């Protein structure tokens, strides 16, 4: 089948570059065009460029002075340059094949990567623990909470005992508050395994590869 | 800038309509785009064809692609020389000056008279095909009366599918009443294939006997079956695989799935997919030359009624045409280069004769020379 | 209520004051018994089919039900679409062509089988067939076929691709040998200036032998073939003091003296007769669908000619199966059509000329080619 | 340019049931639009092209019509696999904007939310801030409300809301909330309460925490 | 042998099972009406030896 899959910085200063490379695979770049699109949260999808298999590439009308095109056939890849990124910059990114079947039609797209547009510094995360307080069984089921506060960029990867634990894992997003992230990742473990049985949770930041256990 | 374009694609145009999706995904440019309508509807039935350039004009197009029948030459080239709409076709050349018409497939009557006039002939039977109309019939027979020939010319379409045996022994039984050795089989790429296989049926491609696929997919056929045996076969070939180019577009098209592109999977191509897919760089690299001259005929959809009265044109297509006939590139047909009326000048055409390695190339044609 | 007195009739004529016209409104003059046929003309170009093609749409959204009219080579095959399309009839006396289908009414009946019987007749070898570019195309392949048959030698010479100074190369190849044997294949009207070109060149007349393939060739001009050595044969499809044509002759000619009519008369033509046969045709099919008791209604409230798809007409097999079971001697003599909608079970005479000789060989059918006499 | 719309943003559908996804433009397309599926993971993949054909690879149990500048999308009998989001691309004019799309959901019955309050850590306290969680479980459909008291006194700063996506176990949503304080504005307080408001109960149900 | 059937060259052969034979016609008769689902190789005209 064909795939694409966008990779990125994740994370760039202000007014700087930022390169994006797209992979694709099960089909061939030589008699096909590419397309480029970004998605911003909450807002409409607009497409930024795009650039023909034959060597022809043109973009959007808002900002076609700051993107730009290029592609290696052999390895079957895109690098779409973006210039003066600005605040508003925290999207994801993705790429397409183009086609026609009596239609300019986008065949096989990509899963896109998320850039964050921000001058803020990378820092480890803070792992709290939240119990519930009370002992008092009232299920059998009992749940427990990990709070990942202050952490740059998002995200983390948040696991309980190395993926050993994995009934009614219920993980929440991350949220943006004073340039730090904060994220909570919920376990329904036994009312007998614990705490007769260890839990700990593992958050891996990839900005600053932070390992922090949390018992 | 979107221009919108008709389309009318016979049922069962697989490989042109794949060689179509080849160059519109080749030809894209940043200043337009082009957005066919496309209609796989009937050619023979002329009704189907009113039907279908009356539903391309409510759309409001400024150019139409697609073939046209011997049975439907008339209807096409009076509702475009009426409402002044260019209509680009890699069938047949017509019989006059019809303004709007612009076709992609050369002449071959010169040809062929230029390849009789070479062999030296007197005497000979010419088999044809009234699906292309009489032109090509009426020039041999005109050179003939001047140049005192002996052609026993003889249609082969009005015969059925159901009793295509007993009908062609007795044709080739009333062809051996002169004796005949000379044959010249002008068919398309269908009725060449049933009349080589009755040929090998009854036994007629020894050595001593020589043929004339007279069209310009020599190699659309099979030749396979007339290599070993004898009789040597001339033709004429349009696309030359022996170019940079056309290497190049073959390296890319034999390569194609032939699940997501219906009969592309071939190591050849067939001649109306090659001038299909340069009737593409044609209308493209003419909308560029209008995007370079500033000349701007944008219009909505709105053409209104094709059955107006009185059916009032619109000057802005009359530079269409006259944009058309500027184009001069070069194509897997060679250099494309256009007159006033809308034939095709300046080209090559290859004359082809049969080894027994394969096909070779014996020379070439053009109208200059 | 089973049959309303007026149906509206369309019609397409290439000319405004004709003979047709004068013959065609004759025709519908002598209707007396229901229904009346209501008259619906149009003066069009019989050449340019988008004016053709509207032409018909507006005769079809008016309401007709049977269309008379002629056409042209460059309008053979979408006439014949339209017509299979929306099963409606059309009625012509134009040239037969190869292909067609059961809604096109040739009247004119087929001439090239007679030819090949003529042919055979004299034995020819070696001759020349000047065919007309609008026309012939389907005869001059039976011809050539029958050539390939039996071994003949035609050589094909075109009218209108070829210039004056080809007319005097080719008849200057003609007049290298001893017999010149001249077929010739066109209209009347083109063939009058034809044999104009061709009676500048013919003073000597000495073994110059000509056919010329045309159902008019009382019709065609002789007068410039006087004291010329031109041994001409053609063919007669009226002949107009036989009882039942003269009867015929004899009421036009009291209708020319009573009230008025149109353009004037003393020198026929075999396309005004073939109109009025065909008027007739459809006169006689009407009252069969009268006598039948079959009803013919309507839903024509501004009925679309173009739509997608195509609606089809579910009454016009009725008023088909009506107008190809006429039958009857009218003045082209036997007026009958076949399971296809082209002439059968006819009789076409064989007329010499040969110094103010109207001689009369023999005649022409289907069962019995071909007679003496 | 040409703007694409669609008014739907949330469609809910059971298992088996023929859904209808709208869209609309600003102008005549001529029906040269594309309908393609998003799952939650990032995978893109075309469904339908040209408004009215399926492409090879699809299933048959997807139909699209539509004219001029109203087109939709018709699917016979939702499966597991179609819970994605579908999105209208529009390829007439360049720049070619692509739909808003809209996201099918799962119906299944009104639960009540499962309401827990968790106050701040010893830790989190000894850090100077104070992060009350209220967590919202099993609870159904999306549409329900938070509200923070303290003391009595509804405090609107410091409050934010993070939702979760529908489970593909229970079909369920998760909501949390956190109210972020200082630890003298925390001290300076003694009751906090949390109330969450849906469909299932016109009172909310409120968790409360003393010191 | 429909394709060395109009080629010209005589060709001469040896056949053991004549279909002039009434029961050899008889066989035939009741041969090729045979299903060809539910006996492979039998909706033939001939049979071979
Ligand atoms: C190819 O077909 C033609 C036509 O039958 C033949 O060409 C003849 O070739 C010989 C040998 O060079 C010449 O002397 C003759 O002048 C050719 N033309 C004729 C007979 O018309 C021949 O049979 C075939 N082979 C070749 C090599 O030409
Ligand atoms: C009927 O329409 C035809 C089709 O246009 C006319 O024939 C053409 O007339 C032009 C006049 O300049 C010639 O150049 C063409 O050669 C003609 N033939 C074609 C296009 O095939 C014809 O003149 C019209 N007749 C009438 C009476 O209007
Ligand atoms: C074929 O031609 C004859 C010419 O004599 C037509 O005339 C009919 O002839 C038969 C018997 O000779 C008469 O009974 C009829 O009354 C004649 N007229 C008509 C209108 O049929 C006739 O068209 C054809 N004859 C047959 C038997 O089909
Ligand atoms: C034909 O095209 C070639 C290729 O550009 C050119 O060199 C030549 O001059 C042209 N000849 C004519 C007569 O136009
Ligand atoms: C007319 O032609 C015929 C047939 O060749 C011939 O027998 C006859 O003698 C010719 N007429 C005259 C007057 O010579
Ligand atoms: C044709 O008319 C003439 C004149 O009356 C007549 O003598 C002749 O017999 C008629 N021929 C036929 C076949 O009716």
């Amino acid at each position: 089948q064909a795939q694409l899959k966008e990779s990125g910085p994740g994370l760039v200063a202000p007014s700087q570059s930022l390169s994006i490379t797209c992979t694709v695979s099960g089909f061939s770049l030589t008699n096909y065009g590419v397309h480029w699109v970004r998605q911003p949260p909450g807002k409409g999808l607009e497409w930024l460029g795009v650039i023909w298999a034959g060597g022809s590439t043109n973009y959007n009308s808002a900002l076609m002075s700051r993107v730009s095109i290029s592609k290696d056939n052999s390895k079957s890849q895109v690098f779409l340059k973006m210039n003066s990124l600005q605040t508003d910059d925290t999207v994801m990114y993705y790429c397409a094949r183009e086609d026609y079947d009596y239609d300019w039609h986008f065949d096989v797209w990509g899963a896109g990567t998320t850039v964050t547009v921000s001058s803020a510094k990378t820092t480890p995360p803070s792992v709290y623990p939240l119990a519930p307080g009370s002992a008092a069984q009232t299920n059998s089921m009992v749940t427990l909470g990990c709070l990942v506060k202050g952490y740059f960029p998002e995200p983390v990867t948040v696991t309980w005992n190395s993926g050993s634990l994995s009934s009614g894992v219920h993980t929440f997003p991350a949220v943006l508050q004073s340039d730090l992230y904060t994220l909570s990742s919920s376990v329904t473990v036994p009312s007998s395994t614990w705490p007769s049985e260890t839990v700990t949770c593992n958050v891996a930041h990839p900005a600053s590869s932070t390992k922090v256990d949390k018992k | 800038n979107s221009i919108q374009i008709g389309g009318l694609f016979p049922r069962g145009a697989d490989q042109e309509y794949s060689a179509f999706r080849v160059g519109m995904v080749q030809f894209s440019t940043s200043e337009f785009r082009l957005t066919p309508h496309i209609d796989n509807l009937e050619v023979a039935n002329s009704f189907a064809v009113t039907n279908a350039f009356c539903s391309q004009f409510s759309r409001g197009v400024y150019a139409i692609f697609g073939f046209y029948d011997k049975k439907s030459v008339n209807t096409i080239t009076s509702f475009c020389g009426t409402l002044h709409v260019s209509f680009i076709t890699p069938s047949f050349p017509t019989d006059g000056t019809h303004p709007f018409v612009i076709q992609m497939r050369p002449d071959l009557k010169g040809a062929l008279l230029s390849l009789i006039e070479y062999y030296q002939w007197d005497k000979f039977a010419y088999l044809y095909d009234s699906d292309r109309g009489l032109s090509t019939l009426q020039a041999v027979l005109d050179s003939a009366a001047e140049k005192k020939w002996q052609v026993t010319a003889i249609n082969v379409g009005n015969i059925n599918n159901d009793k295509k045996d007993e009908t062609y022994r007795s044709l080739f039984q009333d062809l051996e009443l002169k004796k005949e050795r000379r044959v010249i089989l002008d068919c398309e790429r269908d009725k060449v294939n049933d009349i080589v296989d009755q040929v090998i049926t009854i036994g007629k491609h020894v050595k001593g006997y020589h043929y004339i696929i007279a069209n310009l997919g020599f190699t659309d056929g099979d030749l396979l079956k007339i290599q070993f045996g004898g009789a040597n076969v001339s033709g004429f070939q349009i696309v030359d695989y022996d170019d940079s180019l056309v290497s190049k577009f073959i390296e890319r098209w034999s390569t194609l799935e032939e699940k997501e592109y219906p009969g592309a999977h071939t190591a050849t191509i067939k001649y109306t997919s090659a001038l299909t897919y340069d009737a593409v760089q044609v209308m493209t690299e003419a909308f560029r030359n209008l995007r370079k001259q500033r000349i701007e005929i944008s219009r909505r959809g709105n053409a209104g009624d094709c059955l107006a009265n009185p059916a009032v044109p619109w000057g802005q297509g009359v530079e269409i045409e006259r944009a058309l006939k500027q184009v001069q590139v070069e194509g897997l047909s060679g250099n494309i280069k256009f007159d006033q009326n809308g034939k095709r000048i300046n080209y090559t055409i290859n004359i082809m004769e049969l080894k027994t390695n394969g096909p070779r190339k014996i020379g070439y044609w053009s109208e200059v020379d | 209520a089973n049959f309303p007195n007026n149906i509206q009739i369309g019609g397409l004529f290439p000319n405004q004051q004709s003979q047709e016209h004068a013959a065609f409104r004759f025709a519908l003059s002598q209707l007396t018994e229901p229904p009346k046929l209501l008259p619906q003309i149009d003066i069009v170009n019989i050449s340019d089919s988008f004016e053709m093609t509207y032409r018909f749409c507006s005769q079809f959204s008016k309401g007709v039900y049977a269309i008379f009219g002629f056409y042209e080579r460059r309008t053979v095959n979408m006439l014949t679409s339209f017509c299979g399309a929306l099963h409606v009839c059309f009625i012509t006396p134009s040239f037969p062509v190869d292909t067609s289908n059961q809604f096109v009414l040739q009247l004119r009946p087929e001439l090239q089988e007679a030819l090949i019987s003529i042919i055979d007749h004299y034995k020819w070898q070696t001759f020349v067939y000047i065919y007309d570019a609008d026309r012939g195309l389907s005869v001059l392949q039976r011809v050539l076929d029958t050539a390939a048959e039996k071994n003949w030698q035609v050589t094909a010479v075109n009218i209108l691709t070829t210039t004056e100074e080809g007319y005097r190369m080719l008849f200057q190849d003609l007049e290298k040998k001893k017999e010149r044997l001249v077929v010739v294949d066109c209209e009347s009207e083109r063939l009058n200036a034809i044999l104009g070109q061709i009676v500048k060149l013919e003073k000597n007349g000495i073994g110059y032998h000509y056919i010329l393939a045309n159902l008019g060739f009382m019709d065609i001009d002789l007068n410039k073939f006087k004291e010329s050595g031109a041994n001409v044969t053609g063919f007669q499809l009226v002949n107009y003091t036989d009882t039942i044509p003269a009867r015929i002759m004899q009421q036009w000619r009291t209708s020319d003296s009573r009230d008025h009519t149109r353009v004037d008369w003393k020198r026929p033509k075999y396309t005004s007769a073939l109109t009025y046969d065909g008027v007739k045709v459809m006169a006689e099919a009407f009252q069969s669908l009268r006598r039948q008791r079959i009803d013919i209604s309507r839903r024509g409230n501004a009925g679309d000619c173009l739509a997608n798809p195509a609606v089809p007409w579910g009454q016009g097999i009725d008023i088909q199966r009506a107008l190809q079971q006429v039958r009857f001697e009218g003045l082209t003599g036997n007026v009958q059509f076949n399971e296809k909608g082209r002439r059968t079970n006819y009789t076409l005479h064989v007329i010499e000329m040969k110094h103010d000789g109207i001689r009369k060989i023999g005649y022409w059918n289907e069962d019995d080619k071909f007679v003496p006499a | 340019e040409i703007q694409m719309t669609q008014t739907t943003s949330s469609l809910s559908a059971s298992l088996g049931d023929r859904v209808t996804i709208s869209c609309r433009a600003s102008q005549d397309i001529s029906n040269y639009l594309s309908w393609y599926q998003q799952k939650p993971d990032g995978t893109v993949k075309l469904l339908i092209y040209y408004t009215s054909r399926l492409h090879s690879g699809v299933p048959s149990r997807f139909s699209g019509s539509g004219s001029g500048i109203d087109y939709s999308l018709t699917i016979n009998n939702l499966e597991q696999e179609d819970f994605a989001t579908y999105f209208c691309q529009q390829g007439n004019t360049l720049p070619l904007t692509f739909g808003a799309g809209t996201k099918l959901e799962l119906k299944r019955a009104d639960a009540a939310p499962t309401v827990s309050i968790f106050p701040p850590s010893s830790e989190q306290l000894t850090s100077g801030g104070a992060s009350v969680v209220c967590f919202l479980n099993n609870f159904y459909p999306k549409d329900i409300n938070v509200k923070w008291k303290i003391d009595g006194s509804e405090r609107q700063n410091g409050v934010l809301n993070s939702w979760t996506d529908q489970d593909s176990k229970d079909s369920t949503y998760s909501m949390s909330s956190t109210l972020t304080l200082t630890k003298d504005e925390y001290e300076r307080h003694n009751s906090y309460t949390c109330e969450a408001t849906h469909k299932t109960s016109t009172s909310p149900i409120v968790k409360s925490f003393n010191r």
